RNA sequence: CCUGCGCCCGCCGCCCGCCCCGACCCACGUUAGGGGCGCUUGCGCCCCCAAGGGCCCGUGCCAUUGGCUAAGCCGGUCCG
RNA sequence: UUGUGGCAGCCAAGCGUUCAUAGCGACGUUGCUUUUUGAUCCUUCGAUGUCGGCUCUUCCUAUCAUUGCGAAGCAGAAUUC
RNA sequence: GUAAGCAGAACUGGCGAUGCGGGAUGAACCGGAAGCCGGGUUACGGUGCCCAACUGCGCGCUAACCUAGAACCCACAAAGGGUGUUGGUCGAUUAAGACAGCAGGACGGUGGUCAUGGAAGUCGAAAUCCGCUAAGGAGUGUGUAACAACUCACCUGCCGA
């Protein structure tokens, strides 16, 4: 019912944004990230020659005006993933049994052993942009890094929900792999 | 809905991004009115309400079967062309001689088989998704529903369409060249004839 | 970006009703659905946006002009003759004229295009054979 | 009116109708999914069940009580003389399914395989393929046969060979009319498959070139026929008490009052045996090659 | 054209009795779809407010009120009393229309839409032309903006007349806002 | 494979029966966008609304007696 | 029809060694169900074979065990919602 | 009578005894009562298809991952909930800096107190003033058996709508 709702974001000058129909492709020193926004029913327009991306909702409701800042928030993550990148961190938390994390191939997967003394072996591959590396400096860490904040976050979540403790009171058997520092490097 | 009133031998309709119920209702009255209809690209028919609602609706349909003899029971078709035909049959009196004759005039296909690929394919504005659905309301494709309820010819229809669409695009380009040289001919002839074409100037666009 | 807006001074075709084919000037918008439209031949009245079509022409006015000021600004931007000679506004005019051909006129046009049709084909044959 | 005590249903609803098979030769209702990097092999044969006997072998299976022990096992012998490939068939993917595109036959077909096409061989003229044979002796005819091969290579998505058995080499079978089937070629491209099949026309395939030792195979065929059988043997339902009027060997209640119909799930009397069956994972213990 | 509703002055008084040869005269401004329904609603309020029934009363004059400047846009406020499914309420509204008749027609429509309230359940207390700079509702205020500009996000695709209706068309409709 | 006195195919001699009455027309894709054309390959130009268009001797009693005939167009037939 | 039979809700005085709501839930109150019985007498008295078991099939969920989960006065084992 | 398509009364009408149009279907619900026909127009009810009649012109509300919902009688749904969404009513805070979020911050007569084996406030906890100030209850849990700081309402710093 609101005639016009719009928000603007600035675009750093070491990256270039190429919005087509609603395909916002972003390119910079680290790589290229693309995302589909055809589902939004908004109006995207670069102004000042690519240095601002101004997004528009005509006659939207509260639900539809909620999309403006999500798209704006998403495009930030596409910007910052292509300059600095993203890096999640997970600690190994265990009471008695050490968990033996081992890489699969060229930092593209992990293979976690002995979790709660189980003989079963846990297999999880990294998504396209994500590499995994055991921390050289901290007691029990694995460090995930990549361009796409979402692919990095799903990989972090994959490894966490593959170490769920079953059958036992989880207020005491705290064992698992959890996200420690979720910042952007 | 009364009927087109057209004298075509048949009308080929490209059902892509039409609404199943609205398209079926238009087509049904045409068949009753004695017209013959070909409907192609039924895998591309759209249905309002998302896939989840439409899957649930279809699996309630699978439950209906004659308990003592399921082969006699309702016959659940998976292919989109047969989904379209039964939806149309629902809108026709099909247990009369007149309705049997109406259903005979209908042919429905997945994709665009010969000879209908080199034929002009009409669209029905009363059932188009752009005009009947508000952008931001869930919908699915009738091809998508069939894939998830047991139609095992989705991929072959996809393989065939890519080869056809490529084969049609070079024809687009071939006519594109032929259109341009004909246009330059238009000028070159229309300067050869001067005042002799004066009667056409006020009725041209 | 879009290329046509509902706003002050925008001239819009009336594309449905008994009044089909007239240019009006949006002089104030009442709500999200209804406009107030004034043209120099008619009484300023409110109309729905569903019965209009925004054109490409604009004139440089205030909100709610005076009829004399409206009549002036229409001519200063030359609203009528621009609509009449552009392809969109000429399609309307010809489609009226084609309707008004009597039977003898339709015959002499029928003669003209047969002669023109021959010209094109023999013109088009010479290009088709000249180019290889 | 719930049943007082429960027990699982007698018989399987998955093998209905329990009618006589429409086929004497077993039908391959699915071939192994193709793996284009494999070399061109065949996927099936036609054998003849000769009989049974038993072996005694010694097991290696650490953790089993049979480990380092003997065991006695029944085995079945299937006589499998070489197949003879007489033809090639190509298939193409259509929106309705798979379709035969074309087919090329060998020049020379034995009397046995040609008997397959007649219902009274002896009083016929034996003309089958007598004119298709002449396509191999004129350059215009050879041109067609070669052109048909090109068409298979050009469009086929699946290639099958036509093969017949050498029924005459089993004198115990009082049969001269060979059995004929289509056997799919897996592996290689379609160009590889067509070359593999045609190259090898009129020739013999041993069982070695397809099956190996200790591999698992499915066996397809029609079971023994037992005529018209009542519910106790046909379906396995229990007998009724001795003192029943009008007979023991039946099903007491064939349905409730409603629905007012007999359901397809209730056990009835009818044909028993001579049914089509596919039976999986029959292991191969020994291949016997003459010589 | 016709407005569905019309504004009326209705004038009336009690019957002259053997005392009070000059009973007191009352007036209202009423909304109805014709004079007959206007007179009927007058005798509704005057029975329940001033305790004079139509039987013991007398009708003096009835006049229709028209808009002075139909060609301009006025803002409007309407103070209305209505009945819900579980009681009675007071509600205030803002509307934009060129005539106050048009303003009232929208009000009944939005009551039947947003609240399922029917016309026999609404009593209009007070009507006014609230000049802008004092309009309260947010919907009405966003239109108090010279340089108003917006696209047409919804646009009907339809022939000028049904004469040009077809069932089939060669190409898809071509739309852009 | 295709009936030894049985059938099949091809040409013209047509006569019925049948349908029809100009029984003319292939882009994909989306619609908070797209299309044609040039040159930075992106920018300019022009066009965007309905096949509401184009095409076609479209004009001879389903069509007068004969001859002639360019260029152009449509059919049958030959071959590729 | 739903008194009675069976299942389920809401409020929360209290229990739960302290803590209304882990698990319960008094005094009150709202429903559902139609395997009980009662109430009724609409159908059938020129007849619809009237208990139970045996046999066989199918259907429901208001889920006992089996699969996947959530909570706990869940340390584990067991148990409960 | 808990009730019942239950039993018994009062006024009127209907069915029974009556076809016809509508409510998909129905004895009594809505319209309307009738010779055999032509033409016109209506009532109830309708106008996407079935199915005669608009995919008509307008304005809002609804998005159902429960079979969304959709016909007087009529083929139910209740108490009770929702930070789904849309409108209103009564109050409030706001540039004198509001709400959120983050916190250095909650200090002094003051453990005069309240437990004579414990508590400006911190197992616990009767309760009323005052000192400072843009300011902070002689503190319901900030958790230290006990003077230590972040997490309440009460003011400050950060934020600027
Ligand atoms: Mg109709
Ligand atoms: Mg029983
Ligand atoms: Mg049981
Ligand atoms: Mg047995
Ligand atoms: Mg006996
Ligand atoms: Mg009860
Ligand atoms: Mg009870
Ligand atoms: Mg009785
Ligand atoms: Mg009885
Ligand atoms: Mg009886
Ligand atoms: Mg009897
Ligand atoms: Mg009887
Ligand atoms: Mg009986
Ligand atoms: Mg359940
Ligand atoms: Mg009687
Ligand atoms: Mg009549
Ligand atoms: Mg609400």
């Amino acid at each position: 019912k609101t005639i016009l709702a719009s928000e603007t974001m600035e675009i750093p000058e070491e990256v270039t944004v190429k919005v087509s129909a609603k395909m916002i492709s972003v390119t910079g020193p680290r790589g290229t990230l693309t995302r589909n926004f055809k589902h939004l029913n908004l109006d995207f327009q670069l102004q000042e020659g690519g240095r601002k991306l101004k997004v528009d909702a005509w006659f939207g409701t509260r639900k539809t005006m909620a999309a403006i800042r999500t798209a704006i928030s998403h495009v930030q993550n596409l910007i910052t993933g292509v300059t600095k990148g993203f890096r999640y961190k997970m600690r190994f938390v265990y009471a008695h049994f050490p968990i033996n994390a081992s890489i699969t191939a060229a930092n593209r997967g992990i293979e976690i052993r002995n979790f709660l003394g189980e003989k079963k072996v846990r297999k999880v591959d990294m998504l396209d942009g994500v590499t995994i590396l055991r921390s050289e400096k901290v007691k029990d860490e694995i460090v995930l890094d990549g361009n796409d904040i979402e692919l990095v976050s799903r990989s972090a979540a994959l490894i966490n929900q593959k170490c769920h403790v079953k059958n036992k009171d989880i207020r005491k058997f705290l064992d698992g792999i959890y996200v420690s520092d979720k910042g952007a490097i | 809905v009364s009927g087109s009133g057209v004298c075509a031998k048949r009308v080929v309709v490209d059902a892509r991004h039409h609404m199943l119920g609205r398209l079926a209702s238009i087509v049904a009255k045409e068949l009753l009115n004695g017209q013959r209809v070909v409907v192609v690209r039924c895998e591309e028919i759209c249905m309002s309400g998302g896939l989840v609602r439409q899957k649930m609706k279809y699996l309630r349909f699978l439950r209906k079967r004659m308990n003592t003899k399921p082969s006699h029971g309702p016959i659940h078709f998976r292919a989109p062309a047969k989904i379209l035909w039964r939806t149309i049959r629902g809108m026709i009196p099909h247990k009369t001689a007149r309705g049997e004759a109406a259903l005979a005039r209908l042919k429905a296909y997945e994709g665009v088989p010969p000879p209908y690929d080199r034929t002009k394919r009409m669209v029905i504005p009363d059932a188009l998704k752009v005009l009947r659905l508000q952008p931001g309301h869930r919908y699915c494709l009738l091809g998508q529903l069939s894939k998830e309820v047991g139609w095992n010819y989705a991929d072959t229809i996809r393989e065939l369409e890519e080869k056809r669409k490529e084969k049609a695009k070079v024809s687009y380009d071939r006519r594109k060249q032929l259109a341009k040289l004909r246009v330059k001919a238009e000028k070159a002839a229309e300067e050869k004839l001067g005042t002799q074409l004066e009667i056409l100037a006020p009725i041209k666009y | 970006p879009f290329k046509r807006f509902v706003e002050i001074g925008r001239v819009a075709l009336v594309n449905y009703g008994k009044d089909y084919g007239r240019l009006v000037v949006i002089v104030d918008v009442v709500d999200q659905n209804r406009a107030l439209v004034d043209a120099p031949d008619m009484v300023r009245c409110q109309m729905n946006f569903k019965r209009l079509s925004l054109t490409d022409i604009k004139i440089d006015i205030k909100r709610i002009p005076k009829k004399a000021t409206l009549i002036k600004a229409m001519e200063e931007a030359d609203v009528k003759t621009k609509w009449e000679n552009s392809s969109w506004g000429k399609k309307l005019i010809v489609q009226k004229k084609r309707a008004a051909l009597n039977d003898f006129d339709r015959f002499k046009v029928m003669l003209a295009k047969i002669k023109r049709g021959g010209a094109i084909r023999q013109e088009l044959a010479k290009l088709k054979k000249e180019v290889a | 009116s719930h049943r007082k005590f429960e027990h699982p249903r007698h018989g399987s609803l998955g093998f209905l109708p329990r009618k006589r098979c429409s086929r004497h030769r077993g039908k391959v209702k699915s071939f192994p999914k193709d793996d284009q990097q494999k070399p061109c092999h065949l996927t099936a044969f036609l054998g003849y069940k000769a009989g049974m006997t038993h072996i005694v072998r010694e097991v290696e299976k650490p953790g089993s009580k049979l480990h380092k022990k003997e065991t006695c096992e029944a085995v079945t012998i299937i006589e499998t003389p070489p197949l003879v490939i007489v033809g090639l068939v190509a298939y193409v993917k259509t929106p309705r399914g798979l379709r035969t595109l074309n087919s090329v036959w060998a020049q020379h077909l034995s009397e046995d395989v040609r008997r397959r096409f007649y219902k009274n061989w002896c009083k016929s003229k034996k003309k089958a393929f007598t004119k298709y044979a002449l396509k191999y002796d004129s350059d215009s005819g050879k041109k067609e046969i070669q052109l048909q091969l090109e068409k298979m290579k050009k469009y086929a998505t699946i290639v099958r060979v036509i093969a017949h058995t050498q029924i005459r080499k089993m004198k115990g079978l009082k049969q001269k009319k060979a059995h004929l089937m289509e056997i799919q070629i897996n592996g290689g491209t379609i160009a590889d498959k067509v070359d593999y099949g045609y190259k090898f026309f009129e020739k013999e395939v041993p069982v070695e070139a397809v099956f190996q030792k200790d591999e698992m195979v499915d066996i397809i065929g029609v079971t023994k026929g037992k005529g018209y059988e009542g519910v106790v043997t046909r379906w396995g339902v229990t007998r009724l008490p001795r003192k029943t009027h009008r007979g023991l060997r039946k099903v007491a209640c064939i349905g409730a009052w409603h629905p007012a119909r007999v359901s397809y799930t209730v056990a009835r009397a009818g044909q028993n045996g001579y049914h089509h069956r596919t039976e999986m994972n029959k292991k191969i213990y020994k291949m016997g090659k003459s010589g | 054209v016709a407005f569905r509703f019309h504004q009326y002055q209705v004038v009336g008084r009690a019957l002259p009795t053997p005392g009070d040869e000059q009973p007191k005269i009352y007036r209202m401004k009423l909304w109805a779809t014709n004079e007959v329904r206007a007179k009927s609603k007058f005798w509704y309020f005057l029975r329940k407010l001033k305790k004079v029934k139509k039987s013991n009363g007398q009708m003096l004059a009835i006049n229709e009120i028209f808009e002075k400047n139909p060609t301009t846009i006025k803002n409007y406020g309407i103070w209305l009393r209505y009945q819900s499914r579980t009681g009675y309420h007071n509600m205030y509204k803002e509307y934009r229309d060129t005539t106050l008749n048009g303003a009232v027609e929208q009000m009944y429509t939005e009551m039947a839409s947003r609240h399922r309230v029917r016309s026999p359940c609404i009593q209009i207390i007070k009507t006014a032309t609230v000049n802008f700079k004092l309009c309260k509702r947010d919907n009405t205020k966003q239109f108090h903006n010279s340089k108003i500009k917006f696209p047409l996000v919804y646009q009907k695709v339809r022939p000028p007349t049904r004469k040009l209706k077809t069932t089939y068309k060669a190409t898809r409709p071509n739309l852009f806002m």
